[PDB]
Protein backbone atom coordinates (compact mmCIF):
# COMPACT_ATOMS: atom_id res chain seq x y z
CA UNK A 1 0.00 0.00 0.00
CA UNK A 2 2.98 2.47 0.21
CA UNK A 3 3.52 2.05 -3.33
CA UNK A 4 0.08 2.36 -4.33
CA UNK A 5 -0.29 5.33 -6.51
CA UNK A 6 -2.64 8.48 -5.51
CA UNK A 7 -5.49 10.09 -6.50
CA UNK A 8 -4.71 13.46 -7.98
CA UNK A 9 -5.90 16.05 -5.60
CA UNK A 10 -7.87 17.49 -7.80
CA UNK A 11 -9.76 14.50 -8.39
CA UNK A 12 -9.92 13.86 -4.90
CA UNK A 13 -11.35 17.51 -4.07
CA UNK A 14 -14.09 16.95 -6.95
CA UNK A 15 -15.26 13.53 -5.24
CA UNK A 16 -15.60 15.32 -1.88
CA UNK A 17 -17.54 18.60 -3.49
CA UNK A 18 -20.17 16.02 -5.63
CA UNK A 19 -20.14 14.26 -2.12
CA UNK A 20 -21.57 17.35 -0.43
CA UNK A 21 -23.46 17.98 -3.49
CA UNK A 22 -26.04 14.90 -3.36
CA UNK A 23 -28.61 16.82 -5.67
CA UNK A 24 -25.70 17.43 -8.38
CA UNK A 25 -26.35 20.96 -8.56
CA UNK A 26 -22.95 22.07 -9.59
CA UNK A 27 -22.62 24.12 -6.13
CA UNK A 28 -22.76 23.95 -2.44
CA UNK A 29 -24.24 26.48 -0.41
CA UNK A 30 -21.17 28.98 0.93
CA UNK A 31 -21.93 27.78 4.23
CA UNK A 32 -20.62 24.00 3.63
CA UNK A 33 -17.19 25.56 1.79
CA UNK A 34 -15.88 25.50 5.69
CA UNK A 35 -16.88 22.04 5.89
CA UNK A 36 -15.57 21.05 2.22
CA UNK A 37 -11.86 22.63 3.20
CA UNK A 38 -11.21 20.94 6.08
CA UNK A 39 -12.31 17.87 4.79
CA UNK A 40 -9.61 18.72 1.93
CA UNK A 41 -6.88 19.71 4.59
CA UNK A 42 -6.74 22.78 3.64
CA UNK A 43 -6.36 25.98 6.15
CA UNK A 44 -9.81 26.72 7.63
CA UNK A 45 -8.89 30.08 10.05
CA UNK A 46 -12.29 31.60 9.99
CA UNK A 47 -10.98 34.68 8.66
CA UNK A 48 -9.21 33.14 5.33
CA UNK A 49 -12.24 31.31 4.68
CA UNK A 50 -14.08 34.56 4.65
CA UNK A 51 -11.52 35.74 2.35
CA UNK A 52 -11.95 32.68 0.59
CA UNK A 53 -15.96 32.81 -0.26
CA UNK A 54 -15.48 36.62 -1.54
CA UNK A 55 -12.80 35.57 -3.84
CA UNK A 56 -14.73 32.47 -4.63
CA UNK A 57 -17.89 34.34 -4.99
CA UNK A 58 -17.75 38.11 -5.76
CA UNK A 59 -21.27 37.92 -7.15
CA UNK A 60 -22.76 37.37 -3.62
CA UNK A 61 -24.71 34.89 -5.72
CA UNK A 62 -24.27 32.94 -1.90
CA UNK A 63 -23.06 29.64 -3.50
CA UNK A 64 -19.52 28.12 -3.86
CA UNK A 65 -19.84 26.45 -7.84
CA UNK A 66 -16.86 23.60 -8.16
CA UNK A 67 -14.96 25.50 -11.12
CA UNK A 68 -13.73 28.31 -9.04
CA UNK A 69 -13.24 26.03 -6.17
CA UNK A 70 -11.13 23.98 -8.06
CA UNK A 71 -9.35 26.76 -9.93
CA UNK A 72 -8.00 28.45 -6.55
CA UNK A 73 -7.64 25.26 -4.73
CA UNK A 74 -6.51 22.64 -7.55
CA UNK A 75 -5.64 24.47 -10.21
CA UNK B 1 -9.56 11.90 -25.49
CA UNK B 2 -6.49 11.19 -23.79
CA UNK B 3 -3.03 9.67 -24.54
CA UNK B 4 -0.82 8.13 -22.27
CA UNK B 5 2.81 8.01 -23.16
CA UNK B 6 4.39 4.05 -22.35
CA UNK B 7 8.16 3.21 -21.54
CA UNK B 8 9.12 -0.43 -21.45
CA UNK B 9 12.37 -1.68 -19.25
CA UNK B 10 13.92 -2.31 -23.21
CA UNK B 11 13.94 1.55 -23.88
CA UNK B 12 11.14 1.77 -26.15
CA UNK B 13 8.71 4.37 -25.98
CA UNK B 14 4.60 4.14 -27.33
CA UNK B 15 1.47 6.37 -27.29
CA UNK B 16 -1.79 4.26 -26.06
CA UNK B 17 -4.94 6.59 -26.14
CA UNK B 18 -7.88 5.84 -23.97
CA UNK B 19 -11.15 7.64 -22.63
CA UNK B 20 -10.55 9.36 -19.36
CA UNK B 21 -13.40 6.88 -18.05
CA UNK B 22 -11.91 3.88 -18.68
CA UNK B 23 -9.42 2.29 -15.95
CA UNK B 24 -5.93 1.09 -15.42
CA UNK B 25 -6.76 -2.23 -16.30
CA UNK B 26 -8.07 -1.03 -19.64
CA UNK B 27 -4.62 0.47 -20.37
CA UNK B 28 -3.33 -3.01 -19.47
CA UNK B 29 -5.65 -4.70 -21.95
CA UNK B 30 -4.86 -1.80 -24.91
CA UNK B 31 -0.87 -2.78 -23.70
CA UNK B 32 -1.51 -6.08 -24.48
CA UNK B 33 -3.25 -5.73 -27.54
CA UNK B 34 -0.15 -3.45 -28.75
CA UNK B 35 2.95 -5.26 -27.40
CA UNK B 36 1.24 -9.00 -27.24
CA UNK B 37 0.34 -11.51 -24.48
CA UNK B 38 3.59 -13.22 -24.60
CA UNK B 39 5.52 -10.22 -23.23
CA UNK B 40 3.18 -7.60 -21.86
CA UNK B 41 0.19 -9.95 -20.40
CA UNK B 42 -2.31 -8.03 -18.29
CA UNK B 43 -1.41 -10.44 -15.25
CA UNK B 44 2.08 -9.20 -15.40
CA UNK B 45 2.03 -5.79 -16.26
CA UNK B 46 2.39 -3.46 -13.17
CA UNK B 47 1.79 0.75 -14.30
CA UNK B 48 4.11 2.73 -12.84
CA UNK B 49 3.36 6.57 -12.76
CA UNK B 50 6.01 8.71 -10.77
CA UNK B 51 7.29 6.06 -8.90
CA UNK B 52 4.39 4.63 -7.86
CA UNK B 53 2.13 1.67 -9.01
CA UNK B 54 -1.38 2.68 -10.72
CA UNK B 55 -4.32 0.55 -9.52
CA UNK B 56 -6.52 -1.54 -11.86
CA UNK B 57 -9.65 -0.56 -11.39
CA UNK B 58 -9.48 3.41 -10.99
CA UNK B 59 -10.05 5.82 -13.82
CA UNK B 60 -7.34 6.62 -15.63
CA UNK B 61 -8.46 10.24 -15.74
CA UNK B 62 -8.07 10.58 -11.58
CA UNK B 63 -4.29 10.90 -11.85
CA UNK B 64 -4.30 13.43 -14.28
CA UNK B 65 -1.17 11.97 -15.93
CA UNK B 66 0.31 14.89 -17.50
CA UNK B 67 1.43 14.32 -21.20
CA UNK B 68 4.73 15.31 -20.38
CA UNK B 69 5.25 12.53 -18.56
CA UNK B 70 5.51 9.04 -18.89
CA UNK B 71 4.04 5.77 -17.85
CA UNK B 72 6.62 2.68 -17.54
CA UNK B 73 5.17 -0.67 -17.69
CA UNK B 74 7.03 -3.11 -15.94
CA UNK B 75 7.11 -7.15 -16.35
CA UNK C 1 -36.70 38.69 -12.68
CA UNK C 2 -35.51 37.84 -15.37
CA UNK C 3 -33.18 34.97 -15.92
CA UNK C 4 -30.73 36.54 -18.06
CA UNK C 5 -29.42 38.52 -15.01
CA UNK C 6 -28.51 35.69 -12.82
CA UNK C 7 -26.92 33.82 -16.21
CA UNK C 8 -24.98 37.21 -16.06
CA UNK C 9 -23.83 36.08 -12.20
CA UNK C 10 -23.15 33.37 -12.95
CA UNK C 11 -20.97 33.49 -16.09
CA UNK C 12 -19.61 36.31 -14.45
CA UNK C 13 -18.62 33.90 -11.14
CA UNK C 14 -16.79 31.89 -13.97
CA UNK C 15 -15.13 35.26 -15.20
CA UNK C 16 -13.47 36.93 -12.10
CA UNK C 17 -11.06 39.03 -13.88
CA UNK C 18 -14.12 40.48 -16.28
CA UNK C 19 -12.24 39.43 -19.17
CA UNK C 20 -15.82 39.39 -21.05
CA UNK C 21 -15.41 36.06 -21.77
CA UNK C 22 -14.65 32.37 -20.28
CA UNK C 23 -12.81 29.13 -21.72
CA UNK C 24 -14.94 27.21 -23.62
CA UNK C 25 -14.23 24.30 -21.07
CA UNK C 26 -16.21 25.74 -19.05
CA UNK C 27 -19.44 26.63 -20.74
CA UNK C 28 -20.35 23.03 -19.56
CA UNK C 29 -20.20 24.51 -15.76
CA UNK C 30 -22.44 27.24 -16.74
CA UNK C 31 -24.93 25.29 -18.25
CA UNK C 32 -25.59 22.92 -15.73
CA UNK C 33 -25.73 25.88 -13.29
CA UNK C 34 -28.57 27.44 -15.17
CA UNK C 35 -30.42 24.11 -15.91
CA UNK C 36 -29.32 24.01 -19.37
CA UNK C 37 -29.13 21.18 -21.68
CA UNK C 38 -25.97 19.83 -21.35
CA UNK C 39 -25.75 16.67 -23.55
CA UNK C 40 -22.04 16.54 -24.76
CA UNK C 41 -23.24 16.91 -28.16
CA UNK C 42 -25.74 19.89 -27.71
CA UNK C 43 -22.58 21.42 -25.23
CA UNK C 44 -20.29 20.77 -28.89
CA UNK C 45 -22.55 22.40 -31.12
CA UNK C 46 -23.50 25.42 -28.87
CA UNK C 47 -19.64 25.93 -28.75
CA UNK C 48 -19.44 26.13 -32.47
CA UNK C 49 -22.08 28.77 -32.24
CA UNK C 50 -20.89 31.05 -29.80
CA UNK C 51 -16.84 30.34 -31.05
CA UNK C 52 -17.44 30.04 -35.06
CA UNK C 53 -13.71 30.74 -35.38
CA UNK C 54 -12.10 28.18 -32.77
CA UNK C 55 -10.89 30.95 -30.55
CA UNK C 56 -11.42 28.80 -27.61
CA UNK C 57 -13.69 31.02 -25.73
CA UNK C 58 -17.34 31.68 -24.78
CA UNK C 59 -18.19 36.09 -24.86
CA UNK C 60 -20.55 37.07 -22.76
CA UNK C 61 -22.62 38.70 -25.26
CA UNK C 62 -23.60 35.86 -27.65
CA UNK C 63 -23.87 33.60 -24.46
CA UNK C 64 -26.88 36.09 -22.90
CA UNK C 65 -28.37 36.19 -26.61
CA UNK C 66 -28.28 32.32 -27.37
CA UNK C 67 -29.86 31.31 -24.25
CA UNK C 68 -31.95 34.27 -23.36
CA UNK C 69 -33.47 36.06 -26.40
CA UNK D 1 11.94 35.42 -14.41
CA UNK D 2 10.29 37.77 -11.73
CA UNK D 3 7.48 37.20 -10.21
CA UNK D 4 5.38 40.16 -8.59
CA UNK D 5 3.90 38.30 -5.50
CA UNK D 6 0.37 40.29 -4.38
CA UNK D 7 -0.13 39.69 -0.33
CA UNK D 8 -3.94 39.84 1.21
CA UNK D 9 -3.38 40.32 5.14
CA UNK D 10 -6.86 39.36 6.83
CA UNK D 11 -7.87 42.64 8.60
CA UNK D 12 -8.32 44.07 4.71
CA UNK D 13 -4.72 45.39 2.95
CA UNK D 14 -2.70 44.52 -0.08
CA UNK D 15 0.53 45.34 -1.40
CA UNK D 16 3.11 43.79 -3.80
CA UNK D 17 6.55 41.92 -3.16
CA UNK D 18 8.64 41.29 -6.36
CA UNK D 19 11.02 38.46 -6.19
CA UNK D 20 13.16 36.12 -7.82
CA UNK D 21 11.27 32.67 -8.71
CA UNK D 22 14.62 30.64 -7.33
CA UNK D 23 14.41 32.58 -3.91
CA UNK D 24 12.53 31.11 -1.44
CA UNK D 25 9.62 31.46 0.98
CA UNK D 26 12.37 32.54 3.91
CA UNK D 27 13.17 35.09 1.59
CA UNK D 28 9.50 36.38 0.65
CA UNK D 29 8.96 36.56 4.40
CA UNK D 30 12.09 38.71 4.61
CA UNK D 31 10.84 40.80 1.70
CA UNK D 32 7.45 41.30 3.41
CA UNK D 33 8.51 41.99 7.17
CA UNK D 34 11.20 45.15 4.89
CA UNK D 35 7.74 46.13 3.15
CA UNK D 36 5.76 46.06 6.40
CA UNK D 37 7.48 46.44 9.56
CA UNK D 38 9.44 43.86 12.47
CA UNK D 39 6.85 45.44 14.06
CA UNK D 40 3.68 44.35 12.56
CA UNK D 41 5.12 41.45 10.58
CA UNK D 42 8.01 39.64 12.06
CA UNK D 43 9.26 36.99 10.04
CA UNK D 44 8.68 34.20 12.89
CA UNK D 45 5.27 34.83 13.12
CA UNK D 46 4.19 35.04 9.57
CA UNK D 47 2.53 32.27 8.00
CA UNK D 48 1.81 32.71 4.57
CA UNK D 49 -0.97 30.84 2.61
CA UNK D 50 -1.78 29.93 -0.87
CA UNK D 51 -4.46 27.35 -2.92
CA UNK D 52 -5.29 26.69 1.13
CA UNK D 53 -1.33 25.31 1.48
CA UNK D 54 1.38 26.97 4.38
CA UNK D 55 3.84 27.58 2.54
CA UNK D 56 7.40 26.21 3.62
CA UNK D 57 10.33 28.63 4.20
CA UNK D 58 13.09 26.38 2.56
CA UNK D 59 10.73 25.91 -0.59
CA UNK D 60 11.96 28.15 -4.04
CA UNK D 61 8.65 30.24 -4.55
CA UNK D 62 8.63 28.56 -8.05
CA UNK D 63 7.24 25.61 -6.48
CA UNK D 64 3.82 27.02 -5.11
CA UNK D 65 3.39 28.13 -9.08
CA UNK D 66 1.99 31.60 -8.21
CA UNK D 67 -0.59 33.24 -10.25
CA UNK D 68 0.46 37.19 -10.42
CA UNK D 69 -3.67 37.60 -10.54
CA UNK D 70 -4.38 35.64 -7.09
CA UNK D 71 -2.59 36.37 -4.00
CA UNK D 72 -0.62 34.69 -1.05
CA UNK D 73 -2.40 35.43 2.21
CA UNK D 74 -0.48 36.78 5.22
CA UNK D 75 -1.26 35.40 8.80
CA UNK D 76 0.66 36.47 12.21
CA UNK D 77 0.57 33.86 14.73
Amino acid sequence: MALVAPEAPSEQARRVFQTYDPEDNGFIPDSLLEDVMKALDLVSDPEYINLMKNKLDPEGLGIILLGPFLQEFFP
Amino acid sequence: AVTITLKTLQQQTFKIRMEPDETVKVLKEKIEAEKGRDAFPVAGQKLIYAGKILSDDVPIRDYRIDEKNFVVVMV
